[PDB]
DNA sequence: GACTAGATCAGAAGCAGTAGAGCATGCATAGTTT
DNA sequence: AAACTATGCATGCTCTACTGCTTCTGATCTAGTCGACT
């Protein structure tokens, strides 16, 4: 998957979609807008690159470069930003559909033919390399054209032609009075018909609830942070890439900006001397370290040198039972190592030989590993890992080997020594009633960064200009009320039963 | 390919957050 | 597609004239009542030769789009045997 | 050394900088003119090339009294070596 | 020949991630002075 | 015995540099058309 997602917001501009079927509802081009706004912020939050579209038919003016009759290309391919989401923003309320009407129109014919052909010619435009095209079809008419069947083939011709090509299409329907039904002429438009969209549906469709849940949290494509040797010994050597399963997300950096015109600055470093007045590169200078009342002179090249020991690679030393791994020596975050058979070919033969009996004999390999040159070597274990697939068949878990760093006799500190205490079996016991009523199940995804939720929430609101910005719910503070009404007694008992009358643990 | 996410092609879909729920 | 069917088609037309496969393949994708006029179709030809003699192709380009867009598919044969110069009818100059 | 001027060129080095320079300059005995003036001997460059000292002089030129002597185009070298030795240094033609 | 337009390769820019240094802030711990 | 100051640690933010992977752009090249000549 290599090259941007480009994507097509079809909206039609008929009657039928300006009409609420009750007071209290919001009517489907309301409703198409705010999913276009929420997809809008999901992916300027996640994907900036990406390039987005939004596109109307129906409509009375037109705007495009074929110059066809009722369609009017409101935003063509572009990265998102906040000018997009402003100006659609000014279509939301009933001023907003007024607004709508007045600049463009509604009400007037279309052809489904023009409409394909204008996003052909959108995505046609585009000069980077898109690796998916995808187009949305916002409407509540299941028979735009029942008067006309040259206009349906036509349409029909379209829809194929585009699919040959490789575009997408999806149709988001929305509600009606009647009730859609796909059967009728969107079974062959529509890229895929899946066997339960078939029924009539009386309700808008399901992926508008997916469109409007907004994703705050940035995606990165795959990608290898190297591609190195894993070294046998010295003249069997296979290739292998290692990726980062698990990583600290950051803020993004920030940008120094000048007060008076918000134009951007630039930052220079620069060393002087200060009984000359000369500018010093950075290799006149030399290095000093004071040890022994005494001064240790070393150039930069000397110092740079100091930590060359061994190529960049991983080196075999041998197999160690799982056992002898301590899971309280953590030191960093493991890596994922996997076949590379670019580099090297029959890598994967061995080492698929290498991962099955090592999980047959439950042992890992411990390993020297030096990512880049001239950097000190670590000790690493690779432990094998099999390939888990939950219910649905999607991986969950992938096969390979898990880089684990060791810590060195430096990385460890000395503890105070703390004589030992053992609690009566009843306060064992009391302590596990009190663990049970309070169990759950845990999930990698299900917390929250609170920092970077609420950063991002008030860069949407301060570029939006949003009145307030809009507070996140933070799931990890503990639920203090609901852990009062479960445990019940069971802390008063637990805490006469192991602290004396006069305590008082605050203070 | 069930679960895929719409507004990122390539990506699962990842479901919301639900902190922690007591059995 | 430029692997259709209708590509291979056009492409490879044993270089049945090229004006009735061009006919065939936009019959079911055009329309079928154009809205041009005889000074339209001419004032086009001479801005495509104009730009043709000063050497720019995406005005042809434009102009060629132009008439795909506005005419049907009896008129699009007509034009591009115009263009090659080759409307034979029966009857002679004569 | 009061016979001698020098004018260092603010719009190129930046304000820290030639203050700092300025600051060197007079600790060590010599007189650097905050202001141009016609009085200015040396004019001293920073980071720039021949065409923009040439545009420079000609642009002084353009607002300067007939029947003088401009000052002479030197580079940074020229100052930072003067101010390390402690007294003027002959100019040579790399300075130039 | 010459022009124009298609398709192929290699270098530079962007980006991600790591390492080193400095700063600021806060806090804790222990030695010296009165 | 109490107050001030030297020393150190833990953490977040920022400049600066360096290495590696991916994508975009400038540069190196064959087909179609018109024209020149013989």
């Amino acid at each position: 998957y290599s090259g941007r997602d480009s994507l097509i917001f079809l909206v039609d501009a008929s009657k039928a979609m300006f009409e609420s079927q009750s007071e209290d509802e919001l009517t489907p081009f309301d409703m198409s807008i705010q999913c276009i706004q929420s997809v809008y912020i999901s992916k300027i939050i996640s994907s900036d690159r990406d390039l987005l579209a939004v596109v109307f038919y129906g409509t009375e003016k037109d705007k495009n470069s074929v110059n066809f009759k009722n369609i009017y290309v409101l935003q063509e391919l572009d990265n998102p930003g906040a000018k997009r989401i402003l100006e659609l923003d000014q279509f939301k309320g009933q001023q907003g559909q007024k607004r709508f009407q007045d600049m463009m129109g509604h009400g007037s014919d279309y052809s489904l033919s023009e409409v394909l052909w204008v996003c052909a010619n959108l995505f046609s435009d585009v000069q980077f390399k898109m690796s998916h095209k995808r187009i949305m079809l916002f409407t509540n008419e299941d028979n735009p054209h029942g008067n006309d069947s040259a206009k349906a083939s036509r349409a029909r011709t379209k829809a194929g032609d585009l699919r040959d090509t490789g575009i997408f299409l999806d149709l988001m329907h929305l509600k009606k009075p009647g009730g859609f039904d796909i059967s009728l002429f969107y079974r062959d438009i529509i890229s895929i018909a899946e066997d339960e969209d078939l029924r009539v549906h009386f309700e808008e469709s399901s992926k508008l609830e997916d469109l409007l849940r907004k994703v705050r949290a940035k995606e990165t494509r795959k990608r290898a942070l190297s591609r190195l040797k894993l070294k046998l010994n010295k003249d069997i050597v296979i290739s292998v890439g290692i990726y980062n399963l698990v990583q600290k997300a950051l803020k993004p950096p920030p940008i120094k900006l000048y007060r008076e015109t918000n134009e951007p600055v630039k930052t220079k470093t620069r060393t002087f001397n200060t009984s000359t007045g000369g500018l010093l590169l950075p290799s006149d200078t030399k290095r000093s370290q004071i040890y022994g009342s005494r001064q240790i002179i070393l150039e930069k090249e000397e110092t740079e040198e100091l930590k060359r020991f061994d190529d960049p690679g991983l080196m075999l030393m041998g197999f160690k039972p799982l056992v002898l791994l301590k899971k309280h020596h953590y030191l960093r975050p493991s890596l994922f190592v996997y076949p590379e058979e670019s580099l090297v070919i029959g890598s994967s033969t061995l080492f698929s030989a290498l991962l099955i009996k090592c999980l047959e004999k439950e042992v890992a390999a411990l390993c020297r590993y030096t990512p880049r040159r001239n950097i000190p070597p670590y000790f690493v274990a690779l432990v094998p890992q099999e390939e888990e697939l939950d219910d649905q068949k999607i991986q969950v878990t992938p096969p390979g080997f898990q880089l684990v760093f060791l810590p060195f006799a430096d990385d460890k500190r000395k503890m105070p020594f703390t004589e030992k205490i053992m609690a009566t079996p009843e306060q064992v016991g009391k302590m596990k009633a009190i663990v049970e009523k309070l169990r759950f199940t845990y999930r990698s995804d299900s917390f929250e960064n609170p920092v970077l939720q609420q950063h991002f929430r008030n860069l949407e609101a301060l570029a939006l200009d949003l009145m307030e910005p809009e507070q996140a719910v933070d799931l990890t503070l503990p639920k203090v009320e609901a852990m009062n009404k479960r445990l019940g007694s069971l802390v008063d008992e637990f805490k006469e039963l192991v602290y004396p009358p006069d305590y008082n643990p605050e203070g | 390919c069930p679960g895929e996410s719409l507004i990122n092609p390539g990506f699962k879909s990842k479901k919301p957050a639900g902190g922690v729920d007591f059995d | 597609p430029r692997d259709g069917k209708d590509a291979l088609k056009l492409l490879n037309y044993r270089t049945g004239d090229f004006a009735m496969i061009a006919y065939f393949v936009l019959k079911p994708r055009c329309l079928q009542k154009g809205s041009l006029t005889i000074q339209q179709v001419n004032d086009l030809l001479d801005s495509i030769a104009s730009n043709n003699s000063a050497k720019r192709k995406d005005l042809i380009k434009k102009s060629l789009l132009q008439l795909i867009t506005q005419s049907s598919a009896l008129e699009q044969k007509w034009l591009i045997r115009m263009i090659i110069k080759d409307l034979k009818l029966g009857v002679s100059q004569q | 050394f009061p016979g001698v001027a020098i004018y260092l060129v603010e719009p190129r080095m930046g304000r820290s900088r030639r203050a700092f320079l300025t600051g060197l300059a007079r600790s060590k005995g010599f007189r650097v003119l905050d202001a141009c003036s016609s009085e200015a001997t040396h004019v001293v460059m920073e980071e720039t090339s021949a065409e923009e000292a040439v545009s420079w002089q000609e642009r002084r030129m353009a607002a300067a009294p007939p029947g003088c002597t401009p000052p002479a185009l030197l580079d940074i070298s020229w100052l930072t070596e003067s101010l390390g030795a402690g007294q003027p240094v002959p100019v040579e033609c790399r300075h130039r």
